[PDB]
């Protein structure tokens, strides 16, 4: 034999590994100043004969992303002024709005003394403010966190819209890629490829529907941590868009009110024009099909002859019994009873979803730190494309031939695990020892 | 598809005397002990691994379906209700006498 | 020192509804999920359901829609929660003991049960 | 083949491009971003001179290749010379040899010592 | 001389001199912490990848080295008379700042070439 | 294996047997600890520094063309290398350390512009 040790420095060979991940983008929450610039033109080395062992639930890029992006919220709240003087008794009368029977005390004109740069004055003031950010004290009200934690207001500048950030692990790291289609979200991976970023990852903050997403490559991909557990939501990724046109109809003008020396409350003052209601509208024909895709697909992991039912969120808070999202920034909650309300057994018409706005948002699951969202001037209209659902089973005694399931609820976790599902971090160990029938 | 089958309907042991009983299920199961009704207790989470302040005369081991559930020197304590659990889904156990 | 602490026995007539609370302390209330349990006597446990403590999701079988309403209220600092299992029609058939138990993991270890609430129609 | 592009290919194959590797190993609070992506690249810079420092310690300093005195034990890997660098990857390799790394890296310190004396003695003669 | 003292001085006469200019490469609570840190690790990094750009073209350790690669009359059709003695090095980067990667690749290669024949040579 | 500074009070015979175990600890690993990290990583690159520009790059015993100026120290062979350890012949050439670092310097300069002019005949 006569083999001998020698050293080799720089051979292909990886193990999991965390690390903190820098972010690259091409005003916002999300600072894109604080970000180094994008590589104009990614590199996607890809690895021929090399089959990966991958986790989308293990994945720590998704723990790392949430935790920046909470971050990247409270860095973003910080400067902005804070609206303890707001936590008063408000006098509420209803907005003019003739007799709407239900739903008519959505916008409550509500009359409140604030502070003004001088200390020693007071002065009488009026805003709208929305059922659901008040709570009854026949006419006292107060703000409904004023017993719970404290609101920063928002800074009118600052936008919350989502701006593509891509991940890009340090040096001495590889992100591998998960090239493989139809690869659901654990174990092996033939087709793997590494990058220096990952893709654009919008943060969007959503529950029951994903939006602004990876659109998958050839079919509809159900992925949970374990399908026989209930507890475990299922991500559903789409793979056509089904669109979504959002809207909030009232003008909703805006007004400043000095609270204090350099200090601005921004407060709806008027509507003008008639009180309307903010909805989502989404395509029937394709609402229905995309359904179709996602039953056939479920049928797969339930069985052949289940009859597939979908019904509507079962109770919860407000971000979980109904979609939550945020559009131009003004903070939707739309009912989608509609949209999950079949029976599917094996065998130009709009769906108009109701949304009601809030503006003292809870982000995160976070309690202690309320945020309070300015109004906006104008009618706010978004197109966005629904590329996936979060869903939950019944569970229970499933020995019957139906599965109902209803949609989910927002970790936030899961709107990440959707979009770094085939990303994963390995660090690279150069160092080799092999035998070879050289001496030194 | 989650099934699960018992095998002791009935059980009758002497102090001092391994006992075995079989609980055949797919998935996760876990062990509990109820004693006249009153509230639960966890015995063996997964198929082996023992719960902290648990009693050393119990174990489990695990081979393809099938749990045994193998208890050693039966104590005037012992003599109770002994149910396996896979997720939502729990049978009607058997009940250890002298 | 975690305690799940349940109320008192309650009689009621078929049709009423009723309030079984359950107080859990002592641990981080927020990551386990506290399910509900159900027992018929002399038949095994059955389950009702489970209800996430961070959102208030809760998920109930076919046979209990529509009828049981899983709730979670918090107290200020987030110590002590109360979870309330409040079933709408009632009948004969319902006159089980009510536990809850909190899953601690994947493997649905059930670490801690409470005490007990007997309801009797 | 780029970054990591021989991670597929053979053990014989990939040590004709351990330089794409090499490189690749070092190409890169206030706000978010600022202090933790600081403490990655200094844990990255230790990373890499506890590597070169590794190599320094056996000789090897400034060699991607680089040959040694260490016989190699028969314990180790059972396996001959052309199923080792015509049929196996590197990845494979290193899990198999995954135990005996350190005690391979002692033998390398000991004898790479074990020459600097020699060395030492036989130029001061 | 000191500290890039010789940098208007001939590059012959700079050749002696290289090692001041190599010594000088290493030498929040407050503003000015956090940015000395950063600067201080962005030397660091600067400094090692100059350092292994020499040990993975085998010049590890050495100011001045050898190297197997041929010059090339593409980079430069000049005469070695008189750019030792009629040159600064500035001027000499300002005429191949364009061709730099391509050598540098080739010098990688012919040194992994080189390792790869040494270890042929040793095995036998 | 003495471990980590073990054989500080033996003589240098035995001492220098040990260099690898003082040498691999040098790099072992809030803005504080992240400037002690950085100031450690500057010292060690200080330290690899200093040899490659006398020639003993990655070598932890290199032989030099120095000559010993006997006015450094007056004492011979086998006193210093079997009857003192290295902290006391440290604080016995502590002043003139930096002279032997300059003669170094320019022996190692002359070697290499040596090797320059041999290798280009
Ligand atoms: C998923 O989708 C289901 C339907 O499939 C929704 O369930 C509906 O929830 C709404 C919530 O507003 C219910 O509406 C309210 O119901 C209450 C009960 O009404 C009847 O109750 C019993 C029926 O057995 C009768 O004895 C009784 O006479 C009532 O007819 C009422 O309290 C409410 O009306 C009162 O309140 C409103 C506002 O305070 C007033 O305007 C009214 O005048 C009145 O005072 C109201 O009607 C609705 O009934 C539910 N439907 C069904 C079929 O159960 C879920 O909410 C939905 N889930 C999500 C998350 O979206
Ligand atoms: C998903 O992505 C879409 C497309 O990027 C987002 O829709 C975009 O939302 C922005 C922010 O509101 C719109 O900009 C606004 O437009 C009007 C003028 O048209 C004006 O009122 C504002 O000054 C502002 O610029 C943008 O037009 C809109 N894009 C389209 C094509 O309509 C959508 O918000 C995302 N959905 C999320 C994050 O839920
Ligand atoms: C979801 O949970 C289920 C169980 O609830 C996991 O099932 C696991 O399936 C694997 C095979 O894919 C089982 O391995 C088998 O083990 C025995 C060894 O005696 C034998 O039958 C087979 O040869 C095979 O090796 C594994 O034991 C089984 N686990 C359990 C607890 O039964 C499933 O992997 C989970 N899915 C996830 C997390 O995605
Ligand atoms: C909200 O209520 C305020 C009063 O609290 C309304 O303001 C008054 O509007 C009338 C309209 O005829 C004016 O004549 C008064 O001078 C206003 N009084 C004030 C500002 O103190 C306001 O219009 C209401 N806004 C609505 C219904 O959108
Ligand atoms: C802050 O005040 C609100 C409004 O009073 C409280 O919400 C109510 O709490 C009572 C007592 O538990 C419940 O019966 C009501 O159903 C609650 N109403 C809701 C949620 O709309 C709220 O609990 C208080 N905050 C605390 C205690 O942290
Ligand atoms: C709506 O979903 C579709 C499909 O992903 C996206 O439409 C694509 O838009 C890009 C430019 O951004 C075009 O180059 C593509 O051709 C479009 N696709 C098709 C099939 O026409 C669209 O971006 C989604 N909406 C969002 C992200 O708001
Ligand atoms: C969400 O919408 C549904 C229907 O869109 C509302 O629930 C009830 O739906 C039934 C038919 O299934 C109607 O007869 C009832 O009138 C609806 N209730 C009401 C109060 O209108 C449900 O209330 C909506 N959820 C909200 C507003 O939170
Ligand atoms: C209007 O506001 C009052 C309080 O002033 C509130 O109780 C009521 O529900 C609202 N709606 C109508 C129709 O009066
Ligand atoms: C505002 O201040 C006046 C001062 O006289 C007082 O009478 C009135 O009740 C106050 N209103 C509110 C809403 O606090
Ligand atoms: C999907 O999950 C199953 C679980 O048993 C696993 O064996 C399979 O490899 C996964 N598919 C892919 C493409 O990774
Ligand atoms: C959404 O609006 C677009 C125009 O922005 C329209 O073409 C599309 O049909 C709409 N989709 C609906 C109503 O589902
Ligand atoms: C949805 O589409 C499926 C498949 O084409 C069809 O069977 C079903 O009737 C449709 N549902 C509607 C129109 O409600
Ligand atoms: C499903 O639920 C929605 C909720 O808005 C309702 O309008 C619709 O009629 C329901 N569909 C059927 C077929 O009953
Ligand atoms: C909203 O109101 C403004 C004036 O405040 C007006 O110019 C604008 O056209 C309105 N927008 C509508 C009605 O969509
Ligand atoms: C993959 O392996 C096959 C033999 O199994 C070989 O022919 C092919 O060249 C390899 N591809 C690489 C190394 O990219
Ligand atoms: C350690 O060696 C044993 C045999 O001695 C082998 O079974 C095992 O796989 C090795 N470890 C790893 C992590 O490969
Ligand atoms: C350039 O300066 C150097 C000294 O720095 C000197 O030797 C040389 O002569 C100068 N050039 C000319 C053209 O005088
Ligand atoms: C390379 O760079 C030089 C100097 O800037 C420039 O003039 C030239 O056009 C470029 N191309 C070539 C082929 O030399
Ligand atoms: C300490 O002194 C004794 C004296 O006999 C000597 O043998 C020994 O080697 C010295 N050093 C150590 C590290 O024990
Ligand atoms: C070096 O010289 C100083 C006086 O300048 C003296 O105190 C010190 O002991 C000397 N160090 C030696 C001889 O090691």
């Amino acid at each position: 034999e006569n083999l001998w040790v020698t050293v080799y420095y720089g051979v292909p060979v990886w193990k999991d590994a965390e690390t903190t991940l820098f972010c690259a983008s091409d005003h916002n929450v999300w600072a894109t100043h604080a970000c180094v610039p994008t590589d104009p033109n990614p590199q996607e080395i890809h690895l021929e004969n090399v089959t990966e062992e991958f986790n989308m639930w293990k994945n720590n890029m998704v723990e790392q992303m949430h935790t920046d992006i909470i971050s990247l919220w409270d860095q973003s709240l910080k400067p902005c002024v804070k609206l303890t003087p707001l936590c008063v008794t408000l006098q509420c009368t209803n907005v003019t709005n003739n007799i709407t029977d239900d739903m008519r005390g959505e916008l409550k004109n509500c009359s409140f003394n604030m502070t003004t740069e001088l200390r020693d004055k007071k002065q009488k003031v009026y805003s709208l403010f929305y059922r659901l950010d008040v709570v009854q004290i026949n006419k006292e009200y107060r703000l409904i966190n004023c017993n719970t934690s404290a609101i920063t207001q928002a800074c009118p500048k600052v936008s919350f819209e989502p701006i593509p950030i891509h991940y890009c692990a340090p040096a001495g790291f590889a992100i591998l890629k998960c090239k493989d289609k139809k690869f659901n979200g654990t174990g092996p991976c033939p087709s793997v490829s590494t990058v220096q970023c990952t893709h654009g990852i919008k943060p969007v903050v959503s529950t029951q529907l994903l939006l602004n997403g990876s659109l998958a490559e050839e079919e509809v991909m159900i992925r949970s941590e374990n399908i026989t557990n209930n507890a475990k939501n299922i991500l559903v990724q789409f793979n056509t868009p089904v669109q979504i046109n959002c809207t909030r109809p009232n003008n909703n003008t805006r007004k400043s009110i000095r609270i204090g020396p350099g200090q601005a409350f921004y407060a709806t003052g008027d509507i003008i024009g008639d009180i309307r209601q903010a909805h989502c509208n989404v395509s029937k024909a394709t609402w229905n099909e995309t359904l179709g895709k996602v039953v056939k697909q479920l049928r797969k992991h339930f069985g052949n002859n289940t009859i597939i039912r979908f019904a509507n969120s079962s109770g919860g808070d407000l971000e979980v019994t109904t979609h939550s999202f945020n559009c131009g920034g003004e903070f939707f909650y739309c009912n989608t009873s509609g949209l999950f309300n079949s029976t599917w057994i094996s065998n130009n018409d709009s769906i108009t979803l109701p949304c009601r706005i809030k503006q003292i948002i809870n982000m995160w699951q976070r309690i202690g730190q309320a945020m309070y969202a300015p109004p906006i001037q104008g009618v706010i209209r978004c197109v966005s494309n629904i590329t996936g659902l979060i869903l939950t089973r019944d569970g229970g005694s499933t020995n019957s031939t139906t599965e109902t399931f209803r949609p989910g609820g927002g970790d936030m976790r899961d709107n990440w695990r959707s979009e770094l599902y085939k990303y994963k971090v390995v660090k690279i160990e150069p160092l080799g020892v092999a035998p070879t029938r050289c001496k030194r | 598809d989650i099934q699960m089958t018992q095998s002791p309907s009935s059980l009758s042991a002497s102090v001092g005397d391994t006992v075995t009983i079989t609980c055949q299920a797919n998935g996760y199961l876990n062990w509990y002990q109820q004693r006249r009704g009153k509230a639960p207790k966890l015995l063996i989470y997964d198929g082996s691994k023992l719960e902290r302040g648990v009693p050393s005369r119990f174990s489990g081991r695990r081979w393809g379906q099938e749990y045994n559930l193998t208890i050693n020197n039966l104590q005037p304590e012992d003599i109770a209700t002994y149910f396996c659990q896979v997720y939502e889904f729990v049978v009607p156990g058997t009940r250890l006498d002298l | 020192q975690v305690q799940l602490l349940q109320s008192g026995a309650a009689v009621t007539k078929p049709g009423a509804s009723v309030r079984v609370s359950c107080e859990a302390s002592g641990y981080n209330i927020r990551d386990y999920f506290i399910h509900w349990w159900r027992q018929a006597p002399g038949q095994g446990l059955q389950w009702v359901g489970w209800i996430n403590p961070k959102t208030g999701q809760p998920n109930n079988p076919r046979q209990f829609q529509g009828r049981v309403s899983l709730t979670r209220h918090a107290s200020w600092d987030f110590d002590t929660y109360s979870f309330y299992m409040d079933l709408k029609a009632l009948r004969s058939d319902d006159t089980a003991v009510y536990f809850c138990a909190r899953q601690r993991s994947d493997y649905w270890d059930f670490d801690v049960w409470g005490s007990g609430t007997q309801v009797t129609v | 083949l780029g970054f990591l592009g021989a991670a597929g290919s053979t053990m014989g194959a990939a040590s004709m491009t351990l330089t794409v590797q090499a490189r690749n190993l070092l190409s890169g609070p206030g706000t978010v971003w600022g202090i933790k992506q600081l403490q990655a690249r200094v844990l990255a810079v230790e990373r890499y001179l506890r590597d070169q420092q590794l190599l320094g310690i056996w000789g090897c300093s400034g060699k991607l290749i680089c040959c040694t005195n260490v016989p190699w034990n028969s314990s180790w890997s059972n396996r001959n010379l052309s199923e080792i660098w015509d049929n196996m990857t590197w990845l494979q390799w290193d899990k198999e040899i995954s135990n005996y790394t350190q005690i391979i890296y002692g033998l390398l310190e000991e004898s790479q010592n074990q020459q600097e004396k020699n060395e030492q003695d036989l130029l001061a003669l």
